[PDB]
DNA sequence: CTATCCCCTTAAGGGGATAGGGA
DNA sequence: TCCCTATCCCCTTAAGGGGATAG
């Protein structure tokens, strides 16, 4: 796939398989144990966003991560 | 001599005992690179040097039965040099729990990959009676319990490498054997993931026949696999010592955070809330930290293995001492006051208390209490009516008594 | 690769990354612009970890990230 | 009507121009799936709806000359339907800036994609002495300038969709051509990543021909592609009115912070810092946020583009009223009383101070310097013994003058 | 449907002390 | 008897979630 190099970039590209979804930032937060304002936060201004926080929606976007070299 | 830690035949790394009594291990080189590489237990993760850590010893520890009694059993049997683990390991290394396969270093002696003796209905009866008063395998748990291989029609015994299929229980409680084959028909029966067990009967014994979730036989059907696992003690290095919460162990919470790093965490957060319900309907209280799974998967993934081990505490009531008053389940609730766990004094708010902290969803915990409500009665039916004819009422009458008692504070508000 | 489903098996792999590439915690911190504590704090404890942090050390890794479907 | 942006011939999506005179833009869904699928500027994040922030009238904005002046000299040009971003970009909107060719929806067009016309001397000595008193392109940035391409051994006038691959710039500063000429040839002499210029002459005229690293010709070598590509004001979507710092631009830490997410991270921050040493040594004080770029690749990944728009300004003291004290650099260093900025008042302990707050290796600070410290002297020369025959020796020497002024600061610490 | 907003109580990365860790 | 790295001290700052609601 494409290769991220910033939480911001990051979070964009999770915002995006969100709404290619259809899902909202509710039903997510729900799911998961997170508040709506939080993967707000993290969707807008995911620099001092927490780890956990990032898997947990990592979880509820039914999607994962892996590392590899940048080449 | 140091143990060659294998899984499926691949060699994984080696444990070693220092001089100072010190256990170690270190992972192949082969091993970090390999496509199936995994860490052995998520509390010793790939890394390359020698592991130190008391994660080493407990993990492996974790792999012989719980009471030094069992362990003498078998410091006699295959003349064990201590009741050290090293030592033990070293002796029924072969077919343990999980997927290890320790064989001395000094010792290719490579295992029949695939070799069975076909029993007799006599042979079997000797094995499973004896269990009471080549076969290299070994079995964790609360009680007493071998392993047999089916094949066929006809349970063998393997002979090298050769797994197992069927965990054996031989009756240890009276009817340990039934109380058990009816809490796993019922558990099925209500959704849950257990394993399909079945009852063996050996001219008097009566013997419970597990299948393994743990063992897969791979496509060509010509060689049976071991899937890696471990329990909760292992996942957190722990000593199977504490597998009670009570005593320092695991409990909801821990679980539950640990289970959102699962491969289906959303899923298995569910059903693991679920089976803590179950676990308060039959009156269980043998749901200690060492009675989950996870399955360790490629890369050092997980997710959470059937539910097994379950046994009802009604049973026992009455006519002896116990009582339902004095029923506790092994992993607590959020309560009012602290934390509740008392079976009796249990109640729908409390399952909910706890999804609020742990912050389950609670819609989630709406559903499962409410699903449960309307299902029991329907579920008990299903199953009594499949008890074979030989199947002790009480233990039946018992069980299906106290639940619907129980499932009555569920339909009230559900 | 191996997907990663939680920040513990995170810093589990990317450890491994660095021992198997014969990094130490302070030149990676260096070229960066973190402190090498900030590295320990990652490898053990992962879970309250920035995710600026996260992308500083895998950067300094020669590392990307990638998003895909858990299947 | 709206403008469909294309990008080397792939839908990427539509700007519309509302009643209200409000700018949106929404991406095709063909290109948020395209393998080649990335934003079409940072500022503006591939998502699904319609973008409606500032970002994209200011991205759109971005891509026309600043001189709002001659923002009427194209309205007067290419009959525009006012200095509107989307008005004048429905005119001059095929060859742009970066790798957006914005043709109205009506605007299909198949406009030629690879078509040439083979300029005479005088054609030329037209078009270079014409900015001073098939053309449909756009440049961006601080002086007057157009752009060319080169085949074979001619210079020729784009048609159509064609790309341009030299970046020229007419005379406006005396000799503006011949300074950056140096400034070029010097950067590229120091290792800095900056494009190859060389001096046209047409009859009269001189001026200067930039090599644009944000073209290529593919494989076949049979098109030519354009290269997506966006300054720093677009990246952090802000207008072109505040690209200096004491504007309200983005400075150091903004920057470095940016390319803690390039692909090329520690390289390109590396790079950068160096280059604002390099700035400091040739007094140029050009160095705002719309002079340094990044590509943009699939999927949104970017990093540092080659340096550019490279002018010393020293060739201008003296004489006239301007002097070393008077120069200040665009993008201001951590000093000990606030942010010093003057040149001639900047020493290696500033740029020290600078690496101490943006935590950027000390030692890699210390090697700039050093490297500096060694180098300019076998620079200069190399450089000076490239200038052409009719080289103005007052622009060598004003310039070569002042950096080993400012070099000697280095070697008596480096 | 997001996004701040008042309030929080377990505390990021990091300032650069700092002390066993292992080979 | 030594590099490596799991910790460990004190101040600025404060994840975010916790929960009311504001474009």
């Amino acid at each position: 796939f494409q290769k991220i190099y910033s939480p911001t970039q990051l979070a964009n590209a999770m915002k995006l398989v969100r709404q290619q979804n259809g899902w909202t930032q509710s039903e997510l937060a729900k799911k998961i144990g997170i508040k709506q304002a939080t993967i707000s936060n993290f969707e807008n201004n995911p620099d001092n966003t927490t780890l956990t926080t990032f898997f947990k929606i990592l979880q509820s976007l039914e999607l994962s991560m892996t590392l590899c070299d940048t080449k | 001599p140091k143990l060659v830690t294998w899984m499926n035949n691949q060699r994984v790394g080696e444990l070693t005992k220092l001089a100072n009594g010190a256990h170690t291990f270190k992972y192949a080189p082969e091993w970090l690179a390999s496509r199936y590489a995994r860490p052995l237990s998520l509390s010793l993760p790939l890394q390359r040097g020698n592991i130190t850590s008391d994660a080493v010893f407990n993990f492996f520890d974790n792999l012989l039965p719980d009471s030094p009694i069992v362990r003498d059993r078998i410091v006699k049997r295959y003349h064990a040099k201590s009741r050290q683990p090293f030592d033990l390991l070293s002796e029924i290394g072969r077919d343990s729990v999980g997927a290890v396969t320790l064989i001395p270093e000094d010792e290719t002696v490579t295992h029949p990959i695939m070799a069975w003796e076909k029993l007799t209905e006599a042979r079997l009866e000797e094995v499973l009676t004896a269990y009471k008063a080549d076969f290299r395998i070994s079995v964790a748990g609360a009680q007493e319990k071998t392993a047999l291989l089916r094949i066929g029609n006809d349970w063998c015994i393997p002979k090298g490498i050769t797994p197992t299929t069927h965990i054996i229980k031989l009756p240890i409680l009276s009817q340990s054997v039934d109380n058990e084959y009816y809490c796993l028909l019922l558990a099925k029966e209500l959704g849950l993931n257990v394993p399909d067990a079945e009852i063996i009967k050996a001219g008097n014994v009566r013997a419970l026949a597990v299948e393994r979730f743990d063992r897969r036989w791979n496509a060509e059907r010509t060689v049976l696999l071991r899937l890696p696992q471990e329990d909760m003690c292992q996942t957190f290095g722990l000593p199977s010592s504490v597998k009670y919460e009570s005593d320092g162990g695991p409990g909801i919470a821990r679980i539950m955070a640990f289970l959102m790093g699962s491969s289906e965490a959303l899923k298995d957060r569910y059903d693991f809330m679920k089976f803590q319900v179950f676990q308060w309907l039959i009156g269980a209280t043998q749901g200690h930290a060492k009675n989950f799974s996870v399955f360790i998967q490629a890369g050092g993934s997980y997710r959470l293995t059937p539910f097994y081990d379950i046994i009802s505490a009604f049973p026992v009531l009455g006519g002896t001492g116990i009582h339902i008053s004095d029923l506790k389940l092994a992993m607590g609730l959020n309560a009012s006051k602290g934390k509740k766990t008392a079976i009796d004094k249990i109640y729908p708010r409390h399952f909910l208390a706890t999804a609020k902290v742990l912050r389950f969803p609670e819609v989630q915990m709406h559903e499962i209490l409410s699903d449960f409500a309307r299902m029991i009665p329907a579920a008990l039916d299903n199953v009594k009516t499949s008890l074979p004819t030989d199947f002790p009422e009480n233990v039946v009458t018992a069980v299906e008594s106290n639940v619907l008692r129980l499932h009555g504070r569920l339909s009230r508000e559900y």
